[PDB]
RNA sequence: ACCCACUCGGCACCUUACGAGAAAUCAAAGUCUUUGGGUUCUGGGGGGAGUAUGGUCGCAAGGCUGAAACUUAAAGGAAUUGACGGAAGGGCACCACCAGGAGUGGAGCCUGCGGCUUAAUUUGACUCAACACGGGGAAACUCACCAGGUCCAGACACAAUAAGGAUUGACAGAUUGAGAGCUCUUUCUUGAUUUUGUGGGUGGUGGUGCAUGGCCGUUCUUAGUUGGUGGAGUGAUUUGUCUGCUUAAUUGCGAUAACGAACGAGACCUUAACCUACUAAAUAGUGGUGCUAGCAUUUGCUGGUUAUCCACUUCUUAGAGGGACUAUCGGUUUCAAGCCGAUGGAAGUUUGAGGCAAUAACAGGUCUGUGAUGCCCUUAGACGUUCUGGGCCGCACGCGCGCUACACUGACGGAGCCAGCGAGUCUAACCUUGGCCGAGAGGUCUUGGUAAUCUUGUGAAACUCCGUCGUGCUGGGGAUAGAGCAUUGUAAUUAUUGCUCUUCAACGAGGAAUUCCUAGUAAGCGCAAGUCAUCAGCUUGCGUUGAUUACGUCCCUGCCCUUUGUACACACC
């Protein structure tokens, strides 16, 4: 499916003196910018980075 | 392929004849002009066009064919 | 005799390699541009050629010594990557086998192919990967073929003719298949729009698919491709990308000079499965209510009523969510990836089935889908085009896909009565309910539907039930043929199709061979859609009934992978 989503294709028959050629172009657009749709490959699996902890500190409680 | 055969005799075309035509029109000794060949009473042909003279036939040519006026 | 340590001198193997080499490799092939211990011999591009010649040795065969002319841009070595092999080792698959199923192969006809025949019987394609294929079911059309008849729709440019008419057209007759002014007779008409000529265009289902684009098929029911940092090599390269194990998978575990990644696989998407949870629906349906019919009556039972009202979303519809991750547990396994069993579960074979699909290859197919196209051919007695008619269907026979059968798990006649995927008419005649008429095919009057609203609950077929027949080529089978009736169409003859009567063939389960297939699958069965004016024995899908047998292997066949050889690299054609 991402094919449908992400790559533009095109063929064009260029016609010259000796015969004709096929041009075939493929653009793959950055899925990050997708604007309207999926923002990454179904492949993509980011892990969010934790956070160093400064734990311990014997109990205690705050009042408000 | 094959090329050519024929029992001879090719076809031609048409000529449109020659004729320095419209002398048909008699004008007398200065200068009254009387018409030969009677003209056409079909409003599509303002009596300028004429009738050819065959047998039984008097026929309107401008009317590309149409109508059989017989006198 | 043996053992253990040393020591000379042997035949060798091992590992390293400071070092050497173009490399393979080498304790010498090392101590060489940091070039010298002593000495012998041979080579100086390839072929010509160890040829000619002279000498010499020999019984001989022949040995030793041994040129040139001329030709030629490479021959050659070692290593690499491929490609190939009629070498070797591992795999993988119902287009392979096993265990089986249902068959094709035999018959009749249907249909394609060859062949023959022909005025022509248009043509592409010939192992899997040509042959119910070109969506190829051709009556005209299509149409390319054959027998004939018209027309230019010959742009434009120059020239020529020429307003005293460049050219156009035609009534009747002749002619013609023809109510073609095709052509001729005849004599009007037309007005610079043509016509003749050269140059240049144009059309062409004409050639070339071995000149091309594009598309498609095949390799491929496959699992392969690449780069970053590191390791090896002067280099092309290599390692990563591997013995094994595992998986449908270069899918993973694991091993590990590699670490960690990307394309392809997976993910992804689509459809079939599950939601008494969410949003709703007179174009979907349920319960209650009236209005009302039939049977029982004691309340009951079974129906009618596109709105007489109220309510609801279980069923139908489609939005948004949720759901499964091979979960739990246990066996098995390098206790790894996994695999197997049980419980649960809508679902636990990639959940079932598809869509998508990397790098590369083929002189695969298609110029006959294209106003895609190079070049060649042709262009007015046309290979342009159109009109009339025939042909593609022609029938001693060979091949292939199919249909229907050989009956008693059946044919027949009543009677039961149940699907899903579709599709339908505007500037038009598509899908057709209902009423009559007709034995039937059909006809006729109306009608609803641009559609979840109407056809249509598509009341489809196998199938189920009660009878008849009773094993007899029989009431199995329905080829071939006669006569009649209707439908489509301008046209039905060589019989478009449909109906009725009669005629009643072969075929008594099919040799050698050979196809397809593992669960709602096989097989039996009908339907819708494509085609389509008319015609399905084809196809694409659909649902209905619903098994037997594997849950394995490498024997056959096919192909992948290593290893190995190569003098191939335009790569064994
Ligand atoms: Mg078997
Ligand atoms: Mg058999
Ligand atoms: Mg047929
Ligand atoms: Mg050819
Ligand atoms: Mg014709
Ligand atoms: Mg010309
Ligand atoms: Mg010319
Ligand atoms: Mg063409
Ligand atoms: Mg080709
Ligand atoms: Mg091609
Ligand atoms: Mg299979
Ligand atoms: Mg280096
Ligand atoms: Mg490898
Ligand atoms: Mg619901
Ligand atoms: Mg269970
Ligand atoms: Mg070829
Ligand atoms: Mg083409
Ligand atoms: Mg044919
Ligand atoms: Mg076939
Ligand atoms: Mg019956
Ligand atoms: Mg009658
Ligand atoms: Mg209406
Ligand atoms: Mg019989
Ligand atoms: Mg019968
Ligand atoms: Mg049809
Ligand atoms: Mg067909
Ligand atoms: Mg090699
Ligand atoms: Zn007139």
């Amino acid at each position: 499916q991402p094919v449908n989503d992400f790559i533009d294709t095109a063929t064009r028959h260029v016609l010259m003196r000796q015969g004709v050629l096929g041009i075939k172009v493929k653009i793959m657009r950055d899925p990050a910018k997708s604007r309207t749709g999926p923002k990454a490959l179904p492949d993509a699996v980011t892990i969010i980075e934790p956070k160093e902890e400064e734990p311990i500190l014997a109990p205690s409680v705050k009042d408000y | 392929k094959k090329v050519y055969t024929t029992p001879k005799k090719i076809k031609h075309k048409h000529k449109k004849v020659k004729l320095a035509v419209l002398s048909y029109y008699k004008v007398d000794a200065e200068g009254k002009v009387t018409k030969l060949r009677r003209e056409c009473s079909n409003p599509t042909c303002g009596a300028g066009v004429f009738l050819a003279n065959h047998k039984d036939r008097l026929y309107c040519g401008k009317c590309h064919s149409v109508y059989k006026v017989n006198a």
